[PDB]
């Protein structure tokens, strides 16, 4: 699928990072969610049990994907286009430093990237879109804003 | 995906593997599986390896990485006479496997510094830390770490630090970067 052939779509928060409370992962997470309900007519519900279309979670090194992270730094996450079981899922290296804001590595920021690709998007090479793989938008959170190549990539597939 | 970059000696630190290459062929292979029905495909490039600087006894032969960008796949120029520096991780006899924020650039790109650097220089370093700076102005935590400024001075990843530089311990426990030797 480059598209999930639904509306209304589901996600778990499945475990947490030692890096920050659960509250603070939660708010991240729903934040970055946002940034894609604002601009199509999806609209994601939460699950705090069984399986979720997207299912998101925190893993180090081997974490049985064949897709094994690689400590700190170089790659930060990685996410799955849409699909059954693994496809849709978002996972993020905690060998980073998972931070509220650009004190370590932002957690909103790279959950918004990667579920553009959860949502069927690819990567942008353009420097200023999310969609680019290094660091998307690289400081302003308080004014972060998707680009217009995001938008239209993600109305390309969702109207 | 999404990367953070890094410099040649952080790439080259943390790899199992570094190698001169040229990628031959290409094709599509499942290793696996997932835990419901549904199988996860990797790209093989096979490969010649030219030269080891770092990693195994046995010639890496096949390269894997993911069919999307969206889990770090990357892709190599294949028949394309076109030849790489790889670094990446060992997986098991002649096998390894890269992602898009591995450091793997074309041979021909490099320095004559970065070259020769692979030979001992940055495994010196590999005791020191390497932080990029984000914005002027930005400070050494511990006196084992050098400040990467590339970004912030040029807005170039491959930029002077990178190309000639290495941060290497210095008698004392001081870090410092040089400019070098060899
Ligand atoms: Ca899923
Ligand atoms: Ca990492
Ligand atoms: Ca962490
Ligand atoms: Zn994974
Ligand atoms: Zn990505």
């Amino acid at each position: 699928m480059p598209k999930w052939r639904k509306t209304h779509l589901t996600y778990r928060i499945v475990n947490y990072t030692p890096d920050l409370p659960r509250d603070a992962v939660d708010s991240a997470i729903e934040k970055a969610l946002k940034v894609w309900e604002e601009v199509t007519p999806l609209t994601f519900s939460r699950l705090y049990e069984g399986e979720a279309d997207i299912m998101i979670s925190f893993a180090v090194k081997e974490h049985g994907d064949f897709y094994s992270f690689d400590g700190p730094g170089h790659s930060l996450a990685h996410a799955y286009p849409p699909g059954p079981g693994l496809y849709g899922d978002i996972h993020f290296d905690d060998d980073e430093k998972w931070t509220e804001d650009a004190s370590g590595t932002n957690l909103f920021l790279v959950a918004a990237h990667e579920l553009g690709h959860s949502l069927g998007l690819f990567h942008s090479a353009n420097t200023e879109a999310l969609m680019y793989p290094l660091y998307n938008s690289f400081t302003e959170l308080a004014q972060f804003r998707l680009s217009q190549d995001d938008v239209n990539g993600i109305q390309s597939l969702y109207g | 995906c999404s990367c953070s970059p890094v410099h040649p000696q952080q790439a080259f630190c943390n790899a199992d593997v570094v190698i001169r290459a040229k990628a031959v062929s290409e094709k599509e292979v499942d290793s696996g599986n997932d835990i419901y029905g549904n199988p996860i495909k990797r790209i093989q490039y096979e490969i010649k390896q030219i030269k080891m600087f770092k990693g195994p006894e046995k010639d890496i032969e096949f390269i894997y990485t993911a069919p999307s960008s969206a889990v770090c796949g990357v892709s190599l120029d294949v028949g394309g006479k076109k030849e790489y520096l790889i670094a990446g991780k060992a997986e098991g006899d002649g096998k390894m496997h890269i992602t898009l924020c591995d450091f793997i650039v074309p041979w021909d790109t490099l320095s004559t510094t970065q070259k020769k650097s692979l030979n001992h220089r940055y495994q010196m370093g590999c005791e020191c830390k390497i932080t990029r700076c984000p914005m002027i102005p930005c400070y050494i935590s511990s006196p084992d770490e050098c400040l990467w400024m590339d970004w912030v001075t040029e807005k170039n990843i491959n930029g002077h630090q990178a190309k000639f530089f290495a941060c290497i311990k210095r008698s004392d426990g001081s870090c410092a970067w040089y400019r070098g030797a060899a």
